[PDB]
């Protein structure tokens, strides 16, 4: 058991700062969408704004 | 019954027999098995350290 309870808790670490990562990751994606399409709004926006 | 000189003899018997235990006997015989003592107490300090 002393060599399987490093075993696990150095997997279970490694599973960790995957995942994570994973999270902060898709946080900016989802950012990047996010924000390109506001600028398709505002592009649109203007649009009317103009012929108006 | 009779009073005897093998009151003497048997106490020259008996402190020889003890040295004989002594000195070359009992610490090994201990020993030995404090050895053991130890490697069976530290199985529990080991699977601490495993399990912290």
């Amino acid at each position: 058991d002393l060599d399987l309870a490093k075993a696990s808790a150095t997997d279970q670490l490694k599973k960790a700062k995957a995942e994570a990562q994973v999270i902060i990751e898709q946080a900016n994606k989802r950012r990047s969408q996010i924000l390109d399409e506001a600028k398709a709004e505002a592009e649109q926006e203007r649009t009317k704004i103009v012929a108006q | 019954m009779n009073l005897n000189a093998t009151i003497l003899g048997q106490a020259i018997a008996f402190v020889l027999f003890v040295l004989f235990a002594m000195k070359y006997v009992w610490p090994p015989l201990m020993a030995a098995i404090e050895k053991r003592q130890k490697e069976i107490a530290d199985g529990l300090a080991s699977a601490e350290r495993a399990h912290k």
